[PDB]
RNA sequence: AAUUGAAGAGUUUGAUCAUGGCUCAGAUUGAACGCUGGCGGCAGGCCUAACACAUGCAAGUCGAACGGUAACAGGAAGAAGCUUGCUUCUUUGCUGACGAGUGGCGGACGGGUGAGUAAUGUCUGGGAAACUGCCUGAUGGAGGGGGAUAACUACUGGAAACGGUAGCUAAUACCGCAUAACGUCGCAAGACCAAAGAGGGGGACCUUCGGGCCUCUUGCCAUCGGAUGUGCCCAGAUGGGAUUAGCUAGUAGGUGGGGUAACGGCUCACCUAGGCGACGAUCCCUAGCUGGUCUGAGAGGAUGACCAGCCACACUGGAACUGAGACACGGUCCAGACUCCUACGGGAGGCAGCAGUGGGGAAUAUUGCACAAUGGGCGCAAGCCUGAUGCAGCCAUGCCGCGUGUAUGAAGAAGGCCUUCGGGUUGUAAAGUACUUUCAGCGGGGAGGAAGGGAGUAAAGUUAAUACCUUUGCUCAUUGACGUUACCCGCAGAAGAAGCACCGGCUAACUCCGUGCCAGCAGCCGCGGUAAUACGGAGGGUGCAAGCGUUAAUCGGAAUUACUGGG
RNA sequence: GCCCGGAUAGCUCAGUCGGUAGAGCAGGGGAUUGAAAAUCCCCGUGUCCUUGGUUCGAUUCCGAGUCCGGGCACCA
């Protein structure tokens, strides 16, 4: 409904978009990883994630992620790599 | 509207929306005078305007208020609402009616169309559903019903047995 | 509440009397109590057992002419409180604020008791108090409020006082327009005619 | 010193004891109605339609985050107006502060309703795989840059709603790079991620004279905990139905990936074929739960409205979003129904927030007052918002309290009433005489709820500093919706104030006349057919009392579901 | 709002073609029995909506006004 306190929806949509993004880059970035993974060879998979790594944790200090995920994802996905590299 | 109207003192805004139309009435549902909003119960006086909110038409407002003489005073239009809780009734009234009048149509008098001709030409007709309405709603003695229907008058036979009713 | 029906009517009723009409036509009689209370009172109906009780409730109360909800209230109030709670709940009528002043005898009745409490002539260790059902104390200093001391009433009320009994447990001033509640009144006390057991085994049912 | 509590009656029969149902005596209520009605204080007040809703208000705030200033008032200019030096008017954010905007905090609280839910709920007690804004303790950090965007210009779509296009600009908005550890991942070795300043005052110096710099304050970032709140798990408890007996295939379990803050069929893949069930599975009806409320001596039974926790829902069904937290009551989007605008192309709306209206109903009120007190949100703070709240209006709706008078008064008046017609009675009752004066009434006086905050000044901390500032005193000017306040004072005057049920048994309490199985009464027994204590009326009484009765429902009595405590 | 018609003893209800209001209901009473049943015998019963005018006859002509059921004028 209308009110001066309503912006706070439109202001939310200024965030989704920027905030909906950056999620998918994390995500993209650990598709790399899978799909290396997938593709089962270690060394481009070991890099995928070398890189996936900085933008991961950096995303759980912006606040995007609660910080326990993004360990997740990179103790799950070392597992992963030391599973076959 | 800025128009002005005459009033009963005292009468509710409730009668008022009749005095503008019935109908109006009928769907008429609020009433802000002075751009303040009132109940139905507020008498009107001073010849202040009143505004006036209504909806569609089904209604029976003050007619679920008709019996302790609260509410929409007068009796005008607040006859001519028992009116429209009548002419539902009627309908259905009318259905039952016709149910009974085929009863005695064919009971005694017999043929119900004839009993129209013992209709058409005896109470009103008007319409012919005047004459299949009434049947339901008791507006027609309940007897003469049959009265009317044994319009049939031979005499000389009923002497010989008035002859014999003087014995 | 109060009563205010012909006051000694009910001393016609109960066979006793209510001491309302206080010495001056004095002894009653003149009234011709319970001969008929109302019309075929020459009567001596058998009065059921439940009767009985009924009417010596009945009794108690027109004495102090307590109405039967306070009255009842006082009973609860005497149930609760230690002691055989029949004589507790006397020892709850006779705290009566009023009934002390007609103890102290500034009254002449309980209905005068009243209306001298009503009209806060009678204030009580430093303050007036108009509550006629104000529980009185023990050790509770009370006397009439001079503004409206001194009113002839009190006068020969006290004169009064002479002819009535004079209760042991207050401490009456008289004197200087004053009296002083003691120790709560003991059962062996007033009247002792009435059984108030009867009262209690009245609200068994 | 922390329960002392437990009554029975009528009713089957010619009569009796049994047995044994029906009914009654109490207490109880969110009550309703009928009658009646004076005041006060205190609580209570839509239980049906979780039906629809006009208006208002119900959630905002920070200029001490920011670019700005449309407005309100001061300063820099001049002309002019003309009390010719006396004022009026014209440009700029410079200040005071301040619309719209950017932005941070709030909007997830508080408030409402009980539909759904018989168990993803609650209560109880446990447990481990968690998270947690504001607040607080500790440890350190807080460098260096960049790209924007609204605003706001200009043009522009549309009836409107609501937009569109091209450029303009800032920050605690945003994003890099550096930088990180008792942080994360990892066996380790190693890799990686943080951010933001703002304000106040000020000596010296610096002075591009916009400031640097110094000190103070607060904000900002990571980690560690604490408190708190939130999530989750198990056992036990948590309605009725067996004329519901079987149910179940993400179902039961495993392994592995995925998954969320976290465990986990939470989800997928594959494997095992189990799992629940007579100590009721599943299905069916119904219900928000508890603390408690009611009744009862208790054990029980009934219930769970107010106050309080919890849970669920917020026009209906659904899904996410931002965010610490919602799958969000006055946020978004979709669909649906229904109201409403419409230039018909297309939009808008959600009182189960407080009031209020219509409707429903037997039935439940004001479209009020103040943020003064408490708490809550913002903000340094002053403050601002506050239908939470504090109040006031409304209603006998319950609890309690008080008043409607007191004393005296024999001619035992009159009048009504009954009479065995003598009298009794109504009835000290009234009148009369005498006194008081609650609340009423009018008129005076006059609290408390108030604590703070402000202004000042002094001292101490403070640091370069008698500055700013923090704290602590002390002075002064102030903060009350209720509100002709509570209470106290005075004046006048019995003055303004008593009704309702019953009166055969149960059950307190009588007669007379009216009527004649009619009219009628009834909870049960039963009354009434000419002599009614029962019906109607009059009288008198009985009980209760601004209440009294009836209906309503619950326990009671009922040891007629019996554990206590029967057969 | 215009206007329109239907309005009966105590009930149901005849007649209401400008002319002395009565039929069925029970009813109450009679006779029976303590009362009924059974049963015999009798009919009691009004302001035709109340009321005015044109009428010798108005309850059948024309009004007030109310009532009851209508059709429409009745939207600010």
């Amino acid at each position: 409904n209308i009110k001066s306190a309503k912006k706070r929806a439109i202001q939310s949509e200024k965030a989704r978009k920027h905030n909906a993004s950056r999620r998918s880059m994390m995500r993209t970035f650990i598709k790399k990883v899978y799909a290396a993974i997938e593709a089962g060879d270690k060394a481009a998979a070991q890099k995928a994630f070398n890189e996936m790594q900085p933008i991961v944790d950096r995303q759980a200090a912006k606040g995007l992620i609660h910080k326990n995920k993004a360990a997740r994802h990179k103790a799950n996905l070392t597992a992963q790599i030391n599973k076959l590299a | 509207k800025g128009d002005v109207v005459d009033l009963p003192a005292g009468s509710t805004p409730l009668d008022f929306a009749y005095h503008i139309h019935s109908d109006v009435g009928h769907r008429c549902i609020g009433a802000k005078i002075g751009g303040r909003i009132v109940p139905f119960t507020y008498q009107l006086q001073m010849g202040d305007q009143i505004e006036i909110i209504t909806q569609k038409q089904p209604n029976p407002s003050r007619d679920w208020l008709n019996p302790n003489l609260g509410y929409v005073t007068t009796s005008r239009g607040r006859s001519k609402i028992h009116a429209w809780f009548r002419k539902q009734d009627r309908d259905k009234n009318i259905l039952a009616g016709r149910q009974i009048l085929d009863d005695e149509l064919e009971h005694l008098g017999i043929s119900l169309k004839e009993a129209e001709k013992h209709l058409l030409p005896r109470y009103n007709f008007n319409d012919v559903d005047e004459l299949l309405a009434a049947i339901g709603g008791g507006d027609i003695r309940l007897n003469q019903m049959v009265n009317f229907l044994q319009s049939q008058f031979n005499k000389p036979s009923a002497e010989e047995q008035d002859a014999a009713a003087l014995k | 509440a109060r009563y205010l029906g012909p006051k000694l009517k009910l001393s016609r009723r109960e066979g006793t009397d209510l001491f309302l009409k206080s010495g001056v036509r004095a002894i009653d009689t003149k009234c011709k109590i319970e001969q008929a209370p109302g019309q075929h009172g020459a009567r001596k109906p058998r009065l059921s057992d439940y009767g009985v009780q009924l009417r010596e409730k009945q009794k108690v109360r027109r004495i102090y002419g307590v109405l039967e909800r306070q009255f009842r209230n006082y009973y609860k109030e005497a149930a609760r409180l230690k002691g055989n709670t029949g004589e507790n709940l006397l020892a709850l009528l006779e705290g009566r604020l009023d009934n002390v002043v007609y103890r102290m005898g500034f009254g002449a009745t309980r209905a005068e008791a009243r209306q001298l409490v009503s009209h806060k002539a009678i204030m009580v260790n430093g303050r007036v108090v108009n509550i006629a059902s104000y529980q009185v104390s023990p050790n509770d200093v009370v006397s009439i409020r001079e503004k409206a001391k001194k009113q002839s009433r009190v006068k020969a009320a006290l004169e009064l006082a002479e002819q009535r009994e004079k209760p042991t447990w207050l401490e009456v001033d008289a004197g200087k327009m004053e009296g002083t509640f003691k120790r709560k009144p003991e059962r062996s006390d007033l009247s002792a005619d009435i059984n108030e057991h009867l009262i209690v085994e009245l609200y068994s049912k």
